[PDB]
Order: structure tokens, then sequence, then C-alpha cells
RNA sequence: GAUGUUAGGAGGGCAAAUCCGCCGAAUUUAAGCAUAUAAUUAAGCGGAAGAAAAGAAAAUAACUAUGAUUCCUUUAGUAACGGCGAGUGAACAAGGACCAGCUCAAACGGUUAAUCCUUCGUUUGGUGCAAACCUUUCGACGGAAUUGUCGUUGAAUUAUUCCAUGAAUGCCUUUAAUUUGAGCAAAGUGAGCAGGAAUGCUUCCCCAUAGAGGGUGAAAGGCCCAUAGUUCUUUUUAAUUUAUUCAUUGGAAUUUUUCAUGUCGAGUCGUGUUCUUUGAGAUUGGAGCACUAAUACGUGUGAUACAUUUCACAUAAAGCUAAAUAUAUGUAGGAGACCGAUAGCAAACAAGUACCGUGAGGGAAAGAUGAAAUAGUACUCAGGAAUGAGCAAUUAAAUAGUACCUGAAAUCGUUAAGAUGGAACGGAUUAAGAGAGAAAACAAGUAAAGAGGGGAAU
RNA sequence: ACGGACCAAGGAGUCUAGCAAAUGUGCAAGUGUAUAUGAUUCUUUAAACAUUUUACGCAUAAUUAAUG
RNA sequence: UUGUGUUGAAGCGAAAUACGUGAGUUUUCGUGGAACAUCUCCCUAGUGCAGAUCUUGGUGGAAGUAGCAACUAUUCAAAUGAGAACUUUGAAGACUGAAGUGGAGAAGGGUUUCUUGUCAACUGUGAUUGAACAAGAGUUAGCCGCUCCUAAGGGAUAGCU
RNA sequence: AGCACAGUCUUAACGAUGGAUGUCUUGGUUCCUACAGCGAUGAAGGCCGCAGCAAAAUGCGAUACGCAAUGAAAAUUGCAGUGACUGAAUCAUCAGAAUGCUGAAUGUAAACUACACCAAUUCCCUGGGAAUAGUGGUACUCCUACAGAAA
């Protein structure tokens, strides 16, 4: 808003959302956290990670649960086990969720996990 | 100022008042100064009289600085 | 031509489109300059980045009465004031070679400013606490406790003016 | 699959022999693609990747070891001495574009800008 | 202003005095769509404008000095009278007198809350809602040239 | 002078928007046209930089005088030029931006080239992990140079006062600015309605130094990125910290007293003539040719050609120089009362692409399913197949089925109604039919019971 | 007499300079703050605001080739 | 400034006991599926089409019409195939008539060659054919040529402009 | 099960053809700001290649849709395959390494993958041990230095 280095110019800014590499993109698919976790690691939004149970909270779908299976960054969509729907042929493909639409519940937390946590400290 | 011009008046009247007759052709008469004394030249005698020839000695160059002089009554 | 109207003048009969040049970055200009003086006298670290120029007699009858800026004191009014000219541009006086004082009244009164602008100057050592006394006209320098009182007050402006 | 840094402490035959039989693997596989088999065709990546790294990790050691031997000796090869831009090549150096005669040197010195301030 | 020569970067050719076409300047050539067609003019497709958009337009304009202390002090003399206000626009139903001044503290608050507190203990909640219900998309093409929304004065 | 695949080096080509030289039109205007204008332009040739070029008076002025160059405001469409027609057209002063001055030549130095370069070595220390880089002065060698490098800016003499010197000992703080890269960063995913899906509507809470934008299944300050703010990190750059002893080695400014009035750019200036150029006019600059100077008391300028002469200004024929200035180019940022796929660049796309021409060159058309194809049409029947149909099927929707948003007109098909003797349509007035229609085209009120909504009254 | 087979979309007195008249507006023998400067203005803001007690334009005086 | 939108905006088709004199405005139904006005006042312009042998695109009547006419000529039976006048085989009648629709090359073309599939479009009728489409394959030199020589001539060096 | 003459023209409803209108826009345009030369150390431009399945565009150069290093850091996937429980999968950065044939093109040539001359060349171990017909150099003009010849 008041930093004129950075371009409010919408065409701009959805190029750069529609056209961002993989590793911006890791970062635009981050989702809220619920509020004991967030309690428990004091931050507000984390990146998603394969292994990630969640709760979706907007959408058709905006009352199950379920551990993710798989983040797809090419079309900003993330699945969960559960949440699967038949095909016209007949067989099941997840649906693609974004990661705006869900809470974090649990995490899986690593050794670069620990750091993130760390520096938000 | 685009939308009070006089033109817009006349959209739909063909000639846009240049006349059906004798039209709005490009320099009829010519460019600029063209006909002084030869089909100008009543209009360069009605509205300035000594135009033509000239009057009077040289001044090569001026330096108006030297003869300034404001003046007070 | 038709009617009433003066003889038309107008110089457009060569590629004017070409020439055609509108300032959009007028005030912009302005701020870079401001900027940039800005940060030129902030870089110098106190001392005026304007430099003393004498006052000069316009030119011309139409200008006899008015007085402006010239550049460069003479070399009589150096050493009316005390000082040669390499000396001098050291401290921020500007010295021409090409004026010569015809009257002593533009002798006296460029001596007395140069002599005010001299009385001005407070000098910072060359050598952080060696003051020195100074050389071709350059007032002595100002020690540690002058120095510091007076780095912290408006500096006079008006002189330059 | 082989990394940089494990490869890094090789001597020079240790490494190229080890590039001639990924070389003859690589061969090897293509034969094979050649032929009707493909179902080893997949791994042609992976070694075509290991000869580029040992190839590296060599031409690295050897540039290195060309530069220890031109240590100094002020007429380095065209290719070992600095690739800047021509210009900034046949540019002056900075010594040579400050030097100043004797004369306006002592000047200079004698007399300096100076720090000042106006009441 | 549009490009100084757009429409105009084709080769000039008329051929057209008993070819039994109009006389529009056509482009030379053949092998594609393009050859033969209407080159520049402002009635053939990809043929330039009729005046081209200059830069040198007046843009800006000059105003008087005067003229402009006059209209500030003459906003300030309606901004002065209760029932100028109240056409213009603004929810001033219950505020206490429309000259309102307040004390020098107001200068002093630094949170948006207590702003908005002390705007509504003035008498301006109406003012305040409808500036914040006021927020909504404009209209028409002028959405995507970053002018997206169109909000009221307060 | 040659010659050298001797050692070490340089030039060449691309790119041009701004910039520097040359060369050089015509269209056009003059209502014809030849001088003039277009234009000291376009095209052509060559040459540089982040700017270039210009630049420290052989300058103005005529004043109480100014003081290198460049650029802006103005002088000024003025002085002036011009078939004195069309047209063309400066300079000085004034106000500003910026501001910077210098060195060769010539002079002087011969109890001594005091200079320069090449190559080979030595160390004085420092930042780099490294790679590499910055400082270092003792040389030796081989050359260049008296057919002239370097020092001085006339040369000495006193007085003060300044500037460069080495060694030893300690000291490297603190702040403000400026500038990269990184993090942190408030508040709802609360009811209810409807929806495939809120970010919508009601309603209840809040955050805001953040209500810029973007994304998210519909319009989101509180869902996500980011935003306001802030904290670290990078560049340099000001002020602020601290300097103390010992020593001799030079240099500089001014001021005392003398010698001596020096030097100052030659086929150059200038003049004549010719051509061009200029506002420059008995010639503004440039160029060719011919003639060809003076020596500072000279010689150049002082906008009308001369002769005699006063006065003022400047000191040509050698050179360097930052800033203020310009940038239809390239690259990178940011914006807009701009265009919204026949528009906007030629090109929103696999665009200078496809394609055309022997070649120089010419040069398009072409965007949109859906929220999600990780929902792109399964199954059955009929067909050789393409396809079609379904009791079958995804979707909120397939008359959204890949030519897929919407889906106009021209043109055509189906059904219905009507008219129909060498045009058809139409104006005006009605009549018959056929579609629609109650908002004036009747019934306000009153009583009962049934469903509800409000307001006042404690 | 010429143009028009049909339909859609595009399609032509505009922009700048300079002068005048007309009218509105401000001030008035003055008017316009030019370039430029300053300022705890710096998303907007490339706009708004401002100008230590003879810059300049036009006007305030005309006329003459002209010394005037 | 003050408003309409998923309880359906813009647009579009047909309309209306609608209003206006009129340009138009406003409504209804249907379609549509995401934006739209502001007439409170004002600012702004690339602002209004029947024509320009107008530009671009689309589409007509002509019209199932003109026409599918050089090269004497075809016929019987079978195979394949969903389908055979113009694919294949056999038989017959004929043609080209060594100045050949016969064999080799050059220029030009560039994979059209071969085999196997194969028919959306093309092969101006059909087509199962094909120079079309698809997947593979195919060009082997000491002796054939280039390469070497010089020609008409071209470029360059030295100079000179 | 039966009935409408046909054609031509008009109107309505539904369709076909077509792609207008509306709404979108990772594009253009203009202005402002900042930086600014590339090349014999071989540029711009042109060819030729490079992926497991690979035409174009984009990227790259025999290490060839990418190597190394640095930061982030778990995916990348059409199939096949490759990845840790972070120098590994993928992004970003990009300094090291590498950078085919040409092109000012510079050994001679050029609708030639044609032909020279001079060094043989390169690699491995710490003077030997191998492999290579492969690798460098050779333009014209000019400068400094040097060389032996000449009057």
């Amino acid at each position: 808003k008041f930093n004129k280095q950075k371009s409010s110019s919408r065409r701009k800014m959805r190029k750069a959302h529609f056209t961002a590499p993989a590793g911006l993109r890791r970062k635009i698919m981050s989702s809220k956290l619920s509020k004991e976790l967030r309690l428990k690691y004091k931050t507000r939004s984390l990146p998603v990670r394969k292994d990630d149970e969640v709760l979706i909270c907007r959408g058709h779908n905006h009352g199950r649960e379920g551990k993710v299976v798989k983040i797809n960054r090419k079309r900003y969509k993330i699945y969960v086990e559960r949440v699967t729907r038949e095909k016209v042929n007949g067989e099941s493909t997840f649906i693609g969720i974004h990661p705006s639409n869900v809470v974090l519940t649990k995490l899986k937390v690593d050794k670069n996990r620990k750091k993130i946590l760390d520096r938000k400290a | 100022a685009t939308r009070f011009k006089k033109n817009r008046k006349k959209r739909g009247h063909v000639s846009a008042g240049h006349g059906r007759v004798g039209k709005h052709r490009k320099h009829p008469g010519g460019r600029g100064k063209a006909g002084g004394l030869h089909h100008m030249r009543i209009n360069f005698d009605k509205y300035h009289p000594g135009y033509f020839g000239k009057v009077g000695m040289r001044h090569l160059n001026l330096l108006k600085n030297r003869t300034y002089c404001p003046t007070i009554n | 031509v038709a009617h009433n109207n003066v003889l038309p003048n107008v110089h457009l009969h060569k590629w004017w489109q070409r020439h055609v040049r509108v300032n959009f970055s007028k005030n912009i200009k302005k701020k870079k300059r401001r900027l940039l003086r800005e940060k030129r006298r902030k870089a110098n670290g106190g001392t005026p980045i304007e430099k003393l120029h004498p006052i000069v007699h316009c030119p011309t009858q139409r200008y006899n009465f008015r007085t402006r800026l010239g550049k460069g004191f003479t070399f009589e009014e150096l050493k009316g004031a005390g000082l040669t000219p390499r000396a001098a541009q050291t401290i921020g006086i500007c010295y021409d070679k090409r004026r010569k004082n015809r009257s002593e009244e533009s002798l006296t009164k460029n001596v007395e400013r140069l002599l005010k602008y001299k009385n001005s100057l407070v000098m910072i050592p060359l050598k952080k606490n060696k003051a020195k006394k100074g050389i071709g006209g350059i007032p002595a320098d100002a020690d540690k406790n002058t120095i510091k009182e007076f780095r912290n007050k408006k500096p006079l402006l008006s002189i330059f003016k | 699959n082989v990394k940089a840094y494990e490869l890094r402490t090789l001597k020079k035959k240790e490494l190229l022999d080890k590039l001639d039989e990924l070389k003859k693997e690589l061969s090897g596989l293509r034969i094979s693609k050649a032929l009707g088999n493909s179902a080893k065709n997949s791994k042609i990546h992976g070694v075509r990747k290991n000869v580029a790294r040992v190839l590296t990790v060599y031409n690295q050691k050897r540039k290195m070891e060309l530069r220890q031997l031109y240590k100094n000796k002020k007429f380095k090869p065209y290719n070992l001495r600095k690739k800047l831009t021509k210009n900034k090549r046949l540019q002056l150096s900075p010594k040579q574009k400050a030097a100043m005669t004797l004369r306006q040197k002592k000047k200079v010195q004698n007399f300096p800008q100076r720090k000042y301030l106006v009441v | 202003a549009v490009k100084l020569g757009a429409g105009y970067e084709t080769s000039a050719e008329s051929w057209g005095t008993g070819r039994a076409v109009a006389r529009i300047p056509r482009v030379p050539g053949g092998g594609t769509h393009r050859a033969g067609q209407g080159a520049f003019g402002n009635m053939c497709r990809g043929g330039g404008m009729f005046n081209p958009t200059k830069i040198w337009r007046r843009w800006g304009r000059k105003v008087n000095l005067k003229e402009k202390r006059y209209a500030v002090c003459s906003s300030i003399a309606a901004s002065g009278v209760t029932s100028l206000v109240l056409a213009r626009g603004h929810r001033i139903s219950h505020l206490k007198e429309v000259p309102l001044v307040v004390s020098n503290d107001i200068e002093s608050l630094s949170k948006t809350k207590e702003a908005v507190n002390f705007l509504v203990s003035l008498g301006l909640k109406d003012e305040v809602n409808r500036l914040v219900k006021s927020k909504k998309i404009r209209a028409g093409k002028g959405k995507m040239r970053n002018r997206k929304y169109k909000i009221r004065n307060g």
C-alpha cells in the first residue's frame, strides 16, 4: 500500500500467481492452523505437507476430516484420503480441494519443520 | 469539451455544414498568405493596408537594452 | 486567408512532430534535484554546499541600478581580505581571474563581504585535534569545544544570498 | 547413482576409469534400447547424469591444479587470466587514472579542500 | 497515446483504377490473407485511427492563484453551513453543530478503534455506516484498470 | 628502411533511442515556376559514451559594467534575411539549474636525464574457505631518450606559518543516514436463508499504524499470500573515540631586499577569388586555389565598403576537464479519466510464425467448456462404420460435449395461420379474424370466522 | 445519369501552435508567480500548498526612416 | 451522490391496454449465468451510419444451373470388401508402334522409393485405389562421379583513387 | 384409419448456419524512474545437435530440456522411472566447470564437411606407462622491444 516498489497491479500479480514457480507455490498453498495447535506453536498459518491431518471447512465436503495424501502444486490443490469421488467411466479419484478451504488439525513434524517453528518462536 | 463542438450537431446532415455545392476541399485558395496582391488582394488592402513594400533604414544589430526607457507622466 | 484576422505567421513548415517535447517530469526533476543537494550537504558533514559569490553590478543602462551575484572574487578583493585565490577556493570562496575593480565602491563592498564571511568561518582541523593557525589567509583552526558547540547551531546561509 | 562430494576425494585415475566404465554401461544401455528391449531405458538418464557429475569433478580438479601450476608468474594463459569485459580489460587501471604529477600533487597536499562551519 | 506509426507500417500501394475495386491502398504480395487487403485508413481493419492520440494534448491547466484561493475559501465557508453538508450527503442529523471543532488531543490519538469510537461518540455513527457499506465493485472496464472499488467520501 | 609463425600487445564485427563527423535530394509551399522553401531534412558513409559534444575568451559590452561550457524562462517571431513574394530568423543583457579549473609549447635547471619503459628477483602488510585481489620499495638487467624525458613557473634573500616523513607504545567504541537480502506480522471460517459452491442477505462478534492488490466453488479487513508496521543482514558515509615520545628529510603560501622585462603556437592568420552555409546584409562560418604577415607599442574583435587616428575588450593559429542536458534502443521496476480480440504492437496463441517472391522484400489468421475433467461422456440397443436413440449416465446445467460462455442479423428448415389474375412493400381510414390484457376500464365500507404481521399501553 | 445483391462489426471537421471575437470567472492600473526554489506533502502526490520589502510578458503613450 | 445483483447482472429474442411528437425511455415473458447503473450535479472523448466501385467477416438469388468434351475402347467371369464402371486375377477386343506413357541420365523436386496397415479429409463421379494418412525400413565404391587442371571469366594482394 | 393441390409471399414458435453483442484478459499502448556496450579471452547473427518414449516453442551444448555450488526444500509424474526419514525430487540463485560447426572469422577455400605447412599430440603414476591421424599454431594492418642481413 505504501511501498511503491511493490506493484498493486491486478494483471501483474495474478500473472505472478498463475506463473509462480513451485518454490513460491509451496508458500502460496499454506493453510490455517486450528485453535489448539495454533496455541501450541504460537503461529497462524503453515504450508501443508503430504502427511498432515486436516479438516475442510468450506465447500460441499465442509465437515470431513482426513490425512492429506497428495499435494498438486500445478493445480493448487490438495487431496485427503477419504474425499474420493467416482468418475463417469467408474473409477475413483480424489476431489481437488484448495488449501484455503481447510484448517490443519495435526502436523507431521520433522528435522526441517522443527527449525521453521523455531524461527517462528 | 468535445461534446460542445459544433460538428456534433451536424452529425446526420451529409455535408457537415460545409456546403453541398462548394464542398470542403483542401486549400482551394492557396496556402498561408499565398494570394496577396493577386486574388487575396482585396482582403490584404482592406484589412492590412501597408503590408507590402519596405520603408526606412536598417539597424543591423539592435541591442534594445541601449534604448530601453520606461516613462511616467 | 479571410476576414479581419492578423496575417498568419506560424513557423510549422518543417517536421515539427519530431521536435515537440512536453515535460511531464518537471516536479519529479524538482524532487530529484532537491534530494541530490540534500544528500551532498549531508555527505560533506556540516560545511555548506553553497559557495560565497561577490556582489556585482549588472551591465548596460537597463540594469545599472541592480546588483546580483557575480562569479568569483577578484584578486584585489581577495588580497584586501588577506588571502590568496588558491587558499580561498579551498574554503568555499569563488575566485575569477577575469573581473577587475574599476571602482573603489565595488572593491570595498566585496572586501567587506569577504571579511564578514571570514569572521563567520569556523575551521575544522585537518587532523582531528591537531588545530593549526592556517596559511594563505585561512583562519586559525577552531578547537574541540567551539567546534562542538557550533556544530549544533543553525548555519548562516543568508550570507550566501 | 553417485554424488559429487563422495568422489571429490578420488584421484584422477579412479575418476577416469570410473568415467570409462560408466560410459561402457551407458553404451550397453543404448545397445539394449536399439534392440527390441526397452525395460532398462529409464536408467539412461541416471547414467548420463552420473557421467556429467564425474566429468564435472574431474574438470574442476584439472582446472584447479592448472591454476596452482600457473600461480603468479604474471604471464598466465589467456583462458586462465581474467575474463572481464573487453572494455574493462582495456580500461586504464585505477592507479593510472588517479596518477598525478608532482606539481599538482604538492598543490593539493598543501591546499586541500577542508571542512568548516558558518556561524 | 497510441503507437506513433500504428496501422501505417505496411507498403503503400493503391492500384485501383480499373481493378473494379475501391481506390483504398492495398498491401502487396500474395500467399497470405493480408495480401490485397485494405491498408491504412480509418475505415480499414488494422488501418490506424482517424486522428491518432498524441502525448502533446493539453493534459493540464493553469489556474489563477487568486481563483484557487477563492475556491478554497468558498469551500471552507460552505463546509461551515449545516444545510450544505447535508445536501452534499453527510449524515449529520445528530451532530451538535456543523462547524464542529474538537480538542487538540484528537491529534494525539493513535488507534483506529479509538478514532472510530470518537467519530461515533460525536454522533456520526450513521456516517460511518454509510462509508463502510458504500464499498463495492464498480461497473465497467475500469475495474481491469486498477480501479476496482468505489467508495463514498466521509 | 626491409624482412621475421622473434617477445608482448592493439584494430576489424554487432548494436543506435540520445551523441560526433561527412555526404546529400526530391516530393512540398510559392495557388504556375526557375532564386527561395521543403532542409543545412530523408536516404547513403564513417565514429564514440553512459551520456557524447562544448568548454576555461584573439568573449560581451559601452554600463555604476559582466567573466569557461551546457541547459531552462525570456530576449523574440524581435534585429535581420527574402522573385523584400511565399516564407525564413539569431545574438547581448536579465532570471534560474549547475558550478571547476587546468597543462603542453615557449622561459629557467649541465660540478653532470635530475627522466620513462621491458624483464627478472626482495619484502611492508591486509581483507578471501578458496579462487584471486589491494598495498610494498630495495634493486639488477636490457633498452628508449640530448633530433629533449623530467623538475620550476622568473631567480635568489630574510621572516613567520603550513604540508608531506619513519620508528616505538596504546586505539579501532557510539549514533544517525543510505542501501541489498531475509524473517515476524491483528481480527469469525459464529449462527440462520437460499445455493452445487459464499466472499451474498439478515444477525451476533471483533481488528485496523493492516479497508493496497491477488487467490479461494459468487461481492472477503477478520480463509491464504501479501499489506501497515517492525526486527535482523549487505554497500558506503557522515558525526562522534585517542592519541603520546624521538629524530632528520624534503616541499609550499605569504611577507622583507635585490636582478631582468622574458615567453607567448606560420603556408598559420589575413587578403583576393570561387562554391557553399548563415539572420549576417560592399560576405556569418567553412572549404578549394593564388598571394602571404607582424611580434605584444604586436594582432584580433567592436554586425556598412574605405583612408588618418583615439578608446575599450581579448590575447588565435596546441591540449585536457565533472555537473546541470538528451535519450521512438536494450534491460528492469512503477503507474494511467488509454485499448478490451476487426480494438490494442504486425503478433494476448507454436508471431516476424505459417505462407508468397529468384531476390531486395511482403506477411497473416488464430483467445473464452466447466467450480472441478483428480467430473471430458460409463452401460444398453441399432448400425460395416460414422453416428443415432434410450428405461442408461457426469454435472447445478450437456440446447455447457471439446467447432464447447453468451449466441444477433443476413440465409435456410419444421409446424401452424393467412394471402395469391403481368411485382412486392407502403400512407390514410375502418372492418374481419387471431393473440395477449385489468394498472381507470363498478362496488368503498360493515358483521362473523381463519391465517398472520406491527404500534402503543405496565 | 452514377453507387447500392444481403447482413453484422468498423467507418470520416479532430489534436497542437498562434490570433481574434463572443461569453463566464478572478483581480484591476495593474495582471500573470515563468524557469526555479521550500516543505516532518511523498500510495494517491506527475497534485495540492508556498514565494526575506524593481526577473520577464502584455497593458499603463504616441509618433517618426531616423538623431529622437 | 445513492443504488440493483445467485430469490439471477449485462447482453439477446418476442412483446407492452406503457410513456414521449421524436431520437428514445420504461416494463413483461423467455434465454442467460456475473456483473450493472446513477437523470443529483459535473467532467471527459477514439461518442451515434444506408450509402463512400467503403474495410473485414459471414451469407444469398443465379442453381441442383453452366458444366465434369483433347488423347479411337471397351467386354465377360472371379477375388476382396459394408459397398466395386475406374482395386486385384483370368479370358477377350484393342492401343502405344522403338521419333514409344519403353529403358537410362541432367536441371528441378526431396522421401514422392519399399513393406505393412489404412480411409477423417484429398484423390473435382465412385474408390476397398493412391504420389493421401500412419508405423517401420531402404541409398554400401581405390576402379561411377565430385574432388585435380585450366577456359570464358569471378574474388583478392601491391599499389593508385 | 382418414383429410389437406403444388409453388410463391407474409406472420409467429422452435431449430440450422453464422459469430455479432455482453462479460472476461498472464496482451498491448503511453508516461515516469534506474542502469547500460558486446567482441580475436572469438560477439550479434546463422546452422547442427541434445530428452526413455520428443514435432514445434522454450531451454541447453558431446557434461547438451541440463553438471557443480549456494538458499529453499519434499515432491516430480502421461507412462516408465527418480527421490529423506536432507549436496538426493523439484524450485530459486548462479560466481565453479563446460560451452558443437560457423560467423569480424583470421592457414588456403567453399552450392567442397575439399586442401596445406609447422610442432607429433594427449592422458595416467611420482623418471616411467599407455592411448591417440587425434591436438594446437599459421590472415591483414599497426605499436613497443629484439634479431641478423644492407651504404
